[PDB]
């Protein structure tokens, strides 16, 4: 009977402890969510009789069992792979007063609990007799330890608990987890959350998948290597835990690196079809090389040889020519045979060999350096003397021995071999690299070809995965595998019909994931890019029918939700123009962005404002970093000799990063010197807190209990989220927190008490009344309205402020655009320490561990791998350290000009400081940066008049001095082209251009004066 | 040297008399019994323990 | 284009939406003006708002309504002048083709790299995990993997440097549209 | 390959997210290059300028 | 110096975030005594000129 696991198969990896973070790991776990077989009595059996119809299951990757009988009713676990006296077997059973492991050979066990207990009267009676074992004569090993007091505290628990009893073979130390989980429960509730300790690690390392349990109510599993994301508790616990890779949000947390996912799209992974049943083709040819004076100078060809029996020929012990791997030789396809014997011996193999120098090598013989094998052992001057060798190079020949006067020429390798020269005829290898048509390897099956399905080829011994396409290009009579470009083979020629074919990739692409949130993240939608997906059929038709239609956009297709024809805004980017939350759920639609219309159009009629309003924003700028500074030295050493050796083995290079990284340091604190370093002087505003309706109390730093800050400032700290460990460090920032803070007091006071004239000479101190009539006819409106809105304008501007504030507290990653430069920083140095987790094939990731692994001389390059490894990354972090460098730097002037330029003074380049006619702002603090706000002069509540270009009177063209003309169809009027403001026209307000000659629209009104 | 600070080196706080420590306490398996008990094995009684 | 282990992704918006949302700054800018740069598109005949625009650059507006027509015809034919001259003569996409090639020419070195074995006997990893046992043939593949991996690292890098100019660039293109479009600055050579 | 390559730390996703990184800041370009007014604005098919 | 956290049979030695040991057993007694770096710094000189 399946049943569905909630939450088992939890245990952690070793004797590691952490807290409060997520830790990746992986074995054999129980996979999450799948089927479990429980049961309790097929048959009526266990309390009398024994019954039953048919017979316990092997082992798939770890096992792990438990139950709920409050009794050893489950009385053994039986491991091995034989489980007779074949193999020994190991049994793991209590003991009565205690419990037992054994491993010994016997017939079979037997009831070990029948239920009816309490005897039959005051003493034993002794009936119910039980047994194990059996005829103890080959017994290998017994252990003893309590589980019984430590597991099976079934007891106050009148019946009906829940324990575990998983099992683990990882790499022969053989561990054993456990835990005797408390669960007040009553029926048919296979839930609860928990994990596992050791409680032994048998060091067997035996043939383990067998495990008869043996007393018809058992729970079974068999675990899977897949590797899951925990969490620890600093207690030690896990509160919950994911594998990697069940579910595509398990992915999605894996990698995010959170148990929560956040709004947005994270290209996570992509996909590699399993194409189906390599297919395997060789030619008809079957025949092998000559071997007559071989087995059982000159060359010879047409072998396609089994090289199995006479080439590991038990002549040696094995065949193990250095040059060779027939593991796998005999499964490639050759193009050449060159066999090459000539009299040697065969006692000196070393000498006869690459490596080669001697007389053999110049006199003699000593074939070029290529990939070769080796010959093979016997007895020649007295298994069949007199023969002879031959400075001089190789494929080369000598009859008439000149002058080389000499010495007694010959040299006998005779019947005397007692010696250093025993006889083999030297053999050799035979190899060609692809240059050439493909003709030679030894036919195993050869397998019959498909096409037109992206599956595995092993096409005659060349390689590789994709379809098979009939190449319509037409070749030519020389051609047997070509390529595109750089690595993409093409041609597919089979060695048997010579018929031709093609090589496409099949096709595949990201998958990422779009949702809103974690705690929606039920339905998360997957994708898969560009793709006729009909390959991922495993959703299409679960999202063809919670669930409406599949639909496809030029960005590919969208398992995962659904398409609607409105049109909403852009939330979540997938590609191709269709962004992202409707309707309560996850959907796919177009972008509308933007309400689509146009205002109407006239060439007599202007739309003047005749309202507006004051605004505020925010802009968050990046500014600075943790000025960090890090050195070769000490990292990569840690106090370590052998190390440093190593390290000014390289030069300077370590110490350029050093003082590379320092200069940007210098730099940064410059940008910030140069972002506040505009006024010299330092101030502090007035108590006097007398500014015409205007409040500032969460601003101007009067004397609060932390110092001198602004209340915005509080409101930012831990609005940002924000140590030191080793290798590295953060020299602090120069100028301190504070200090800005005072910068900016004193600069933001006196810009808003003495006018911008500082930044022109000294601070002539200003009211702030007329300050804001100055700025307004700065950005073209006339101070007269201002004179007359004071208090209604700073109440609009107070509420403004109110707001920011409300908005920031309740307005959560307004943040974002530094608290990302903080994440960037960090997260940085975080991922350069755990590079040393790295270990880059070395045997460990501690260099002292590995030099106290070794003796000196290999564990030098090893260290030098080490070197290499910890070397080029921290170069690494380096170069992109410095990048982004390059980046906050651009933005810093950038800033520190933004400052210097809409505070000092009022602007007119709009977009750069105010979301329209721009009239100034103020400056704040923040911990790696600074942060502004405006105040923007935003229009509203137009109205539409009738308006002529020109005026006529008299004959005369009057223009205005400087204004537009308006008509509320009856009178006309001059005014202000940022507010609507009627004005009478007399001589002055207009001047004249001749008499009203040509332009087009000027309309009959004369002009005045009083 | 002109007017500013350079770092030259670093300096470790030189840890004091190596120590190494293990697993609980110091101890020998049942050599008694195979060195100072009075009776043992013959040519026909020793097993490769 | 797209080969093996490599790939493109769409620009988030495709050229529709971008033309679109030109041809709305070009019709307020022909209409509305300023207002747009605020919020509320306030509509304005377009005669007016070029006088504006030369009280702006420093003349009474006066000149345009008695020179218009020609204005208009200049402009006009200005307006021509340069359509031909593109269309005639090419090689003015010079920055634009410049930052193509640079990219794509820079794709085709990356894979490109992919046929050098950095000594080791293969070509094809494929080749040496095969021609012998994975046991040894494990360095040739530390020393191919190696290489190309440094080798995508600079790519990444310059990849990121040309990032970071097209980056500072397109900020100043914001601000050029920015008060080149929505308004007009004194900003000489701007 | 990649069964060598788990032994080389996280260079990997490293450029990885750099480079997305570039992405889909070059996507933020186009929108700070673009997306300056807040609706769809439609010329008018009258053209009497 | 102190450890404060607690461990279990299962728990022999703790790193913390960025994973870096320092939680070391004690075996000759079962109490665990945690480890930092015994830490340092750059140096460096000052000079006018
Ligand atoms: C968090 O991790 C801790 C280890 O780092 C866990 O261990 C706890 O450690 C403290 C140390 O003082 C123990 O406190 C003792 O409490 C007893 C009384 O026990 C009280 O709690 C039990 C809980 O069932 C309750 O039933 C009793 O009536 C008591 O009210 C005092 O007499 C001692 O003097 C001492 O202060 C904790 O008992 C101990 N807990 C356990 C389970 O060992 C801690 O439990 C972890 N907390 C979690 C996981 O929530
Ligand atoms: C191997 O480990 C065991 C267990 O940690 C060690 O035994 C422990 O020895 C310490 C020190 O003698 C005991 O602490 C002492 O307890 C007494 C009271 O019983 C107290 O008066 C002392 O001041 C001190 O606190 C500890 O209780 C004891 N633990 C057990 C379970 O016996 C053992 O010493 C270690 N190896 C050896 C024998 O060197
Ligand atoms: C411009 O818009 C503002 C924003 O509503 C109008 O505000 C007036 O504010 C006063 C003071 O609180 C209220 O008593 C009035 O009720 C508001 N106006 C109306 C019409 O109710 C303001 O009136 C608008 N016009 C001007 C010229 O400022
Ligand atoms: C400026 O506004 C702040 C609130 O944001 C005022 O601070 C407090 O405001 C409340 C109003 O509900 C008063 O009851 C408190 O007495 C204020 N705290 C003080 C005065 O320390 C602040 O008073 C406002 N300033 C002006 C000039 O209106
Ligand atoms: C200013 O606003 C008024 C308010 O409606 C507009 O009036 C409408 O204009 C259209 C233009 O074709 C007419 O068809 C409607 O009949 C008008 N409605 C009323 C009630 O008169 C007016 O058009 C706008 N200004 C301009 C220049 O169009
Ligand atoms: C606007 O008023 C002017 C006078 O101030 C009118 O000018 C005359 O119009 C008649 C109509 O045919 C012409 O014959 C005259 O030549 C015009 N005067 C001059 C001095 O040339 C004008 O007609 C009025 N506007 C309209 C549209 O009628
Ligand atoms: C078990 O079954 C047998 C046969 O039905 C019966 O005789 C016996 O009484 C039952 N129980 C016991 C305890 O013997
Ligand atoms: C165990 O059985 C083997 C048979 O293979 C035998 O040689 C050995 O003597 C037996 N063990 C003992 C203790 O007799
Ligand atoms: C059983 O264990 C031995 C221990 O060395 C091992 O050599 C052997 O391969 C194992 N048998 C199987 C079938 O894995
Ligand atoms: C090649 O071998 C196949 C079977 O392997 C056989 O059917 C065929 O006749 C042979 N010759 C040719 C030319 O294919
Ligand atoms: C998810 O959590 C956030 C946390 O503030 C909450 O505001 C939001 O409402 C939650 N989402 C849903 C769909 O409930
Ligand atoms: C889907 O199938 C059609 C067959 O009509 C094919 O032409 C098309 O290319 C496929 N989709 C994609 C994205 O290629
Ligand atoms: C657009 O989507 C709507 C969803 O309501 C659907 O009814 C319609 O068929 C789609 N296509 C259109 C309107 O062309
Ligand atoms: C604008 O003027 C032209 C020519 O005088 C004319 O085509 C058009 O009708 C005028 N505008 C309106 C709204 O009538
Ligand atoms: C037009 O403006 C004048 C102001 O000079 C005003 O008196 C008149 O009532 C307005 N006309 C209408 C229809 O409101």
């Amino acid at each position: 009977a399946y049943t569905n696991s909630f939450t088992r198969g939890v245990y952690y990896p070793d004797k590691v402890f952490r807290s409060s973070v997520l830790h990746s790991t992986q074995d054999l776990f129980l996979p999450f969510f799948s089927n479990v077989t429980w049961f309790h009595a097929i048959h009526v059996s266990g309390t009398n009789g024994t019954k039953r119809f048919d017979n316990v299951l092997p082992f798939n990757d770890g096992v792990y069992f438990a139950s709920t009988e409050k009794s050893n009713i489950i009385r053994g676990w039986i491991f091995g792979t034989t489980l007779d006296s074949k193999t020994q077997s190991l049994l793991i059973v209590n003991n009565a007063t205690n419990v037992v492991i054994k491993v010994c050979e016997f017939q079979f066990c037997n009831d070990p609990f029948l239920g009816v207990y309490y005897h039959k009267n005051n003493k034993s009676w002794m009936e119910s007799e039980f047994r194990v074992y059996s005829s103890a004569n080959n017994c290998t090993f017994e252990y003893v330890s309590q589980p019984f007091l430590m597991d099976l505290e079934g007891k106050q628990g009148n019946f009906k608990n829940l324990r575990e009893f998983v099992f683990k073979n990882i790499d022969g130390y053989f561990k054993i987890y456990s835990k005797h989980t408390p669960i007040n429960l009553v029926r048919d509730l296979p839930q609860g959350f928990s994990a596992l300790e050791p409680l032994v690690d048998l060091p067997i390392g035996i043939n383990i998948t067998r495990f008869q349990t043996l007393l018809a109510a058992y729970y079974v599993g068999y675990l899977q290597p897949r590797t899951f994301l925990l969490k620890y508790n600093e207690n030690g616990t896990i509160t919950d835990a994911v594998d990697c890779a069940l579910d595509p949000l398990s992915e999605t947390k894996c990698t995010l690196k959170s148990f929560t996912v956040e709004k947005g799209i994270y290209q996570t992974s992509n996909f590699r079809v399993q194409p189906t049943e390599s297919i395997v083709r060789f030619p008809n040819i079957t025949n092998l090389c000559p071997f007559g004076e071989v087995f059982n100078r000159k060359r010879i060809s047409n072998c396609v040889a089994d090289y199995s029996v006479l080439y590991n020929s038990a002549s040696f012990s094995t065949f193990k020519c250095y040059g060779v791997s027939p593991t796998k030789l005999n499964d490639l396809c050759f193009t050449n045979v060159y066999a090459d014997s000539f009299v040697i011996r065969g006692d000196e193999v070393r000498q006869i060999a690459p490596g080669q120098t001697g007389k053999i090598a110049d006199y003699n013989y000593k074939l070029p350096d290529d990939f070769t094998g080796c010959v093979i052992a016997w007895n020649s001057n007295n298994l069949d003397y007199n023969y002879l060798y031959r400075n001089l190079k190789p494929f080369e020949r000598d009859i008439s021995t000149e002058i080389y006067n000499c010495y007694f020429p010959l040299q006998s390798y005779g019947f005397q071999p007692t010696v250093g020269y025993q006889p083999y005829r030297v053999v050799v290898l035979s190899f060609e690299l692809l240059h050439a048509p493909a003709t030679v390897c030894g036919p195993k099956k050869s397998t019959n070809l498909v096409k037109n399905k992206c599956v595995n080829f092993n096409f005659n011994g060349l390689t590789g995965t994709g379809v098979l396409t009939e190449s319509n290009k037409k070749f030519l009579p020389f051609q047997q595998f070509g390529r595109d470009i750089a690595d993409t083979t093409d041609a597919v020629r089979d060695p048997q019909t010579l018929e031709i074919l093609d090589i496409t990739p099949c096709s595949f692409g990201g998958v990422s994931v779009i949702t809103p949130g974690t705690n929606t993240s039920n339905q998360v939608a997957v994708l898969y890019q560009d793709v006729n997906c009909t390959e991922v059929p495993v959703a299409i038709h679960a999202d063809q029918l919670t669930g409406s239609n599949v639909f496809q956009t030029r960005a590919g297709c969208l398992i995962g939700a659904e398409h609607v024809n409105n049109s909403y805004e852009c939330d979540i980017p997938i590609g191709a123009g269709i962004c992202a939350v409707a309707s309560q759920s996850i959907i796919a639609y177009t972008m509308s962005l933007g309400a689509e219309n146009s205002v109407a159009y006239s060439n007599n009629s202007i739309a003047i404002p005749t309202n507006f309003t004051i605004s505020v924003t925010t802009e968050i700028l990046p500014v600075s970093m943790t000025k960090t500074s890090v050195d070769c030295t000490m990292y990569i050493c840690g106090d370590s000799t052998e190390c440093s050796n190593l390290l000014l083995q390289y030069g300077s290079f370590c110490t350029q990063l050093n003082r590379a990284l320092t200069g940007i340091a210098v730099e940064q604190d410059k940008n910030t010197q140069e972002v506040f370093a505009q006024v010299k002087q330092i101030y502090k505003t007035p108590p006097i807190k007398d500014f015409g309706g205007f409040n500032f109390s969460q601003i101007l730093p009067d004397p609060s209990k932390p110092s001198k800050r602004s209340f915005i400032e509080d409101l930012l700290f831990n609005k940002v989220t924000l140590q030191k460990f080793n290798g590295l460090t953060v020299l602090p920032p120069l100028l301190t927190d504070e200090m800005i803070a005072q910068y900016t007091s004193a600069l933001l006071a006196g810009t808003i008490t003495s006018g911008w004239t500082f930044g022109a000479g000294a601070a002539l101190q200003i009211p702030f009344a007329m300050q804001m009539a100055y700025r307004f006819n700065g950005i073209g409106v006339t101070q007269n309205v201002l004179y007359e809105n004071q208090k209604l304008i700073a109440n609009q501007f107070n509420s403004a402020i109110g707001k920011i504030q409300d908005s920031l507290s309740s307005t959560a990653s307004a943040l974002g655009k530094l608290q990302d430069v903080v994440n960037q920083n960090a997260q940085a140095l975080n991922t350069l320490v755990k590079q040393l987790s790295s270990n880059f094939g070395a045997i460990s990731s501690v260099l002292n561990d590995i030099l106290s692994r070794l003796d000196p001389p290999e564990a030098e390059v090893q260290i030098d791998r080490l070197i290499t490894g910890r070397l080029q990354s921290l170069q690494t972090y380096v170069t992109q350290q410095l990048i982004r460098a390059a980046e906050i730097r651009a933005s810093a002037n950038l800033a520190a000009t933004k400052m210097s330029e809409c505070v000092l003074g009022q602007s007119k380049r709009v977009d750069f400081c105010g979301k329209g006619y721009h009239l100034m702002s103020f400056p704040q603090s923040a911990p790696h940066g600074v942060v502004f706000l405006h105040v923007t002069y935003v229009p509203a509540q137009e109205k539409n008049f009738t308006t002529a270009p020109a005026i006529c009177h008299d004959g005369k063209a009057h223009f205005p001095r400087e204004g537009v003309f308006v008509s509320n169809g009856t009178h006309w009027f001059v005014t202000q082209r940022n507010f609507y403001e009627p004005q009478i026209i007399t001589t002055d307000n207009t001047f004249v251009s001749g008499n009203c000659d040509v332009v087009i629209g000027i309309v009959n009104n004369t002009v005045y004066d009083p | 040297v002109e007017k500013g600070i350079y770092q030259t080196s670093n300096f470790r706080v030189q840890p004091t008399e190596s120590i190494v420590r293990f697993p609980n306490i110091t101890n020998l398996c049942p050599f008694g019994e195979v060195f100072n008990a009075t009776r043992f094995a013959s040519v026909y009684a020793w097993n490769r323990k």
